[PDB]
């Protein structure tokens, strides 16, 4: 099972290969804003499950797909995203939906 | 556009 990120403003959705891939400002988000690190977190695809780990000081947020508040991370720590769930890289932009692909 | 270091 694979996954694909969909941000909430509706942009082109962001296709996440095996493995770990460190998420941030960067090409693969787009993301240019300095106040996101280039090493923000790490995004694993593994077993059909994707889970994201804080790295930096500069939180990450997560929203449960039944709860509508994105709540803080706690850092260094893995937390599973499950289809549907929500993840952010600041408090209220760059937002990304979980998608599950066959 | 994707250097430079973090705020």
């Amino acid at each position: 099972g694979g996954f694909e990120l969909q941000p909430r403003d509706g942009g082109p959705r962001v296709a996440l290969a095996p493995g770990e891939t460190v998420i941030g400002r960067g090409p693969l988000l787009g993301i240019t804003d300095k106040r996101v690190s280039r090493r923000h977190a790490i995004l694993e695809v593994a077993g059909g499950q994707l889970r994201i780990k804080p790295i930096h000081t500069n939180p990450c947020f997560y929203q449960s797909s039944e709860k509508s508040q994105l709540l803080p991370l706690k850092p260094n720590l893995w937390c599973y995203l499950n289809p549907g769930d929500s993840f952010s890289l600041l408090v209220d932009k760059y937002i990304f939906r979980i998608l599950s692909i066959p | 556009p994707y250097a430079g270091s973090t705020d």
